[PDB]
């Protein structure tokens, strides 16, 4: 027997993920960057750098 | 104050000298008032 054409529709769903990475930094460098623990010397900037 | 010659040694070596500047210069060639006191 003869056959009629066939059609069809369809859908695909997304898959979802994520990444991560830590970057911890110290407290002494935190206080030496801002100026909170700075000094007026020739030895503070040598460590801020 | 430690400055520009004791700086490097204090940072990397670990020591410092009061008159390191004059030592280096040698090894290579190179207001008043009036107060009430009793005398």
């Amino acid at each position: 027997p003869a056959d009629q054409p066939v059609h069809n529709y369809m859908i695909k769903r997304l898959d979802r993920r994520s990444l991560n990475a830590a970057f911890s930094i110290a407290v002494e460098a935190l206080g030496l960057i801002s100026g909170e623990n700075l000094d007026g010397t020739h030895i503070s900037s040598a460590m801020r750098l | 104050v430690i400055a520009n010659t004791n700086l490097v040694t204090a940072l990397v070596m670990g020591k410092a000298v009061s008159n390191m500047d004059d030592v280096a210069r040698y090894l290579l060639g190179g207001g008043s008032a009036r107060v009430r006191a009793d005398l």
